């Protein structure tokens, strides 16, 4: 069982897959091997709640329903900001312009 | 004397048309004299059994748009002798379409044909719009492909 | 009004005569002319199946009432039309070639008797209540 | 090992390098490429189209739709057009 994941912080999206039966801290390694930091000063989020690095992908919501290949599942990204760590911040992508009525039946 | 057309074998072969793709699939039969003729449409996910005939000629497209369709991973079905009572499956599954493709699939659905130009696209993009997926395009299309065979 | 003998007579005495066999209320010549060049437009145009029921045949002399029984009967199981009378009258030319083929010539006049008793019984009703055979030639020409 | 395409309104897709050969306009330019014309929303779809495309080709398993919204389908087939794809 494979999820496809589209994790997300600030202006940037990565695009990477993993199976259901990874750990939190294993996909942080991957954003390791990409950005060059340490999971250590990462913290991922779902939605709103913060993922454990125990847990598994499937244990905290991403199944192979809810993250196709067309249609990738959200990850948060926050990145340790001096003493503390980052508030969650993702800015969404552009708005695509209105429909030409030449288009609505 | 056509090359693609079916041999007149009357050979009984039982056949499972079973649609796995969530497009309404048209069967498409071509006859002794290599001419298409069309068949009973499936709605998405179901299955029939179809009596053909050994070395017979079968198309699979949509029945809206004339969308190729992959049967058992490839364009043509020739049912084969079945063995043992076993009806010969073809599974007709969506193909993988390149991006712009099914971006014209799209276009073609919302906008009507009188209305493509109206489009604040490319004029060359305005010209594979009017190129719907044609029966008879894609008949001379892989009958030139045999011949470089 | 026309007598349905000398119809199916005529005709298949014209089928036998193609293949160069010979055998033995008014009526007008015309329905004659346009009986032969039907029945000749019709085996054109499907002799995919002129050929096929001449193959899967095998007239025996008793298949032969069990034959043309069944397959007079499925011809116009969903209705009477003059292009399935056609295609009834061209059967008969089928079954009696292919009986003097297998040389069983006497099925001709056994073929020509079901022929003619099927239209008085079972079609002279319809052929009354659409002009009769003056209503065919119509069509046709 | 990834590339990095960025859109046209600053967004950085980041994908891994055999998906973006996919294009192969995006073959030619290879590390990092900057499309000028191609906003975020649409180059956010042409990135699930990789990764669509790479798993679903040459396997048996039933394909699904790959879906277009009506708002974005013109500036996705301009988009693909150039890509190559």
């Amino acid at each position: 069982m494979d999820v496809f994941l589209m994790i997300r912080r600030h202006k940037t999206t990565i695009f990477t897959d993993a199976k259901e039966s990874s750990t939190v801290f294993e996909l942080k390694r991957i954003v390791e091997g990409i950005l060059k930091r340490p999971p250590d000063e990462q913290r991922l989020y779902k939605d709103d709640q913060l993922l454990d690095d125990g847990k598994t992908l499937g244990e905290c919501g991403f199944t192979s329903q809810t993250a196709r290949p067309q249609a990738p599942a959200t990850v948060g990204l926050a990145f340790r900001a001096d003493d503390t760590f980052e508030a969650l911040c993702i800015e969404p992508f552009s708005s695509p312009p209105e429909l030409p009525d030449v288009m609505k039946p | 004397r056509p090359v693609l057309r079916s041999v007149n074998s009357r050979e009984p072969s039982q056949v499972i048309f079973c649609n796995r793709s969530p497009r309404v699939v048209l069967p498409v039969w071509l006859n002794f004299d290599g001419e298409p003729q069309p068949y009973p449409t499936l709605p998405p996910g179901t299955g029939r059994r179809i009596h053909s005939y050994r070395g017979h000629l079968w198309l699979f497209r949509d029945a809206g748009t004339h969308d190729g369709l992959l049967v058992n991973q490839t364009e043509l079905f020739v049912p084969s002798l079945n063995v043992d009572g076993q009806p010969i499956f073809a599974n007709i599954t969506l193909p993988v379409y390149t991006l712009k493709e099914r971006c014209l699939q799209v276009v073609r659905s919302l906008v009507k044909p009188e209305n493509y130009r109206r489009l604040d696209i490319v004029r060359s993009l305005y010209e594979d719009l009017e190129d719907h997926p044609n029966v008879q395009k894609d008949l001379e299309r892989l009958t030139q492909e045999r011949i470089a065979h | 009004v026309y007598d349905n003998r000398e119809i199916v007579m005529k005709y298949i005495h014209y089928k036998l005569s193609q293949r160069g066999y010979e055998w033995d209320g008014p009526v007008p010549p015309v329905v004659h002319l346009t009986l032969r060049q039907a029945g000749d437009d019709f085996s054109r145009r499907y002799r995919r199946d002129f050929a096929e029921m001449s193959s899967q045949l095998h007239l025996t002399p008793f298949t032969a009432r069990g034959r043309f029984a069944t397959v007079v009967e499925e011809l116009f199981r969903d209705g009477v039309n003059w292009g399935r009378i056609v295609a009834f009258f061209e059967f008969g030319g089928v079954m009696c070639v292919e009986s003097v083929n297998r040389e069983m010539s006497p099925l001709v006049d056994n073929i020509a008797l079901w022929m003619t008793e099927y239209l008085n019984r079972h079609l002279h009703t319809w052929i009354q209540d659409n002009g009769g055979w003056d209503a065919f030639v119509e069509l046709y020409g | 090992m990834y590339v990095k395409l960025i859109s046209s309104d600053g967004h950085e897709f980041i994908v891994k390098r055999e998906h973006a050969l996919t294009s192969g306009t995006i073959k030619a330019m290879l590390n990092e490429v900057n499309f000028r014309e191609i906003p975020s929303h649409v180059l956010s779809k042409v990135c699930m189209y990789f990764t669509y495309k790479v798993r679903y080709t040459n396997s048996s398993t039933e394909i699904p739709e790959f879906p277009i919204a009506p708002e974005i389908a013109l500036e996705l087939l301009m988009a693909a057009n150039f890509l190559d794809c």
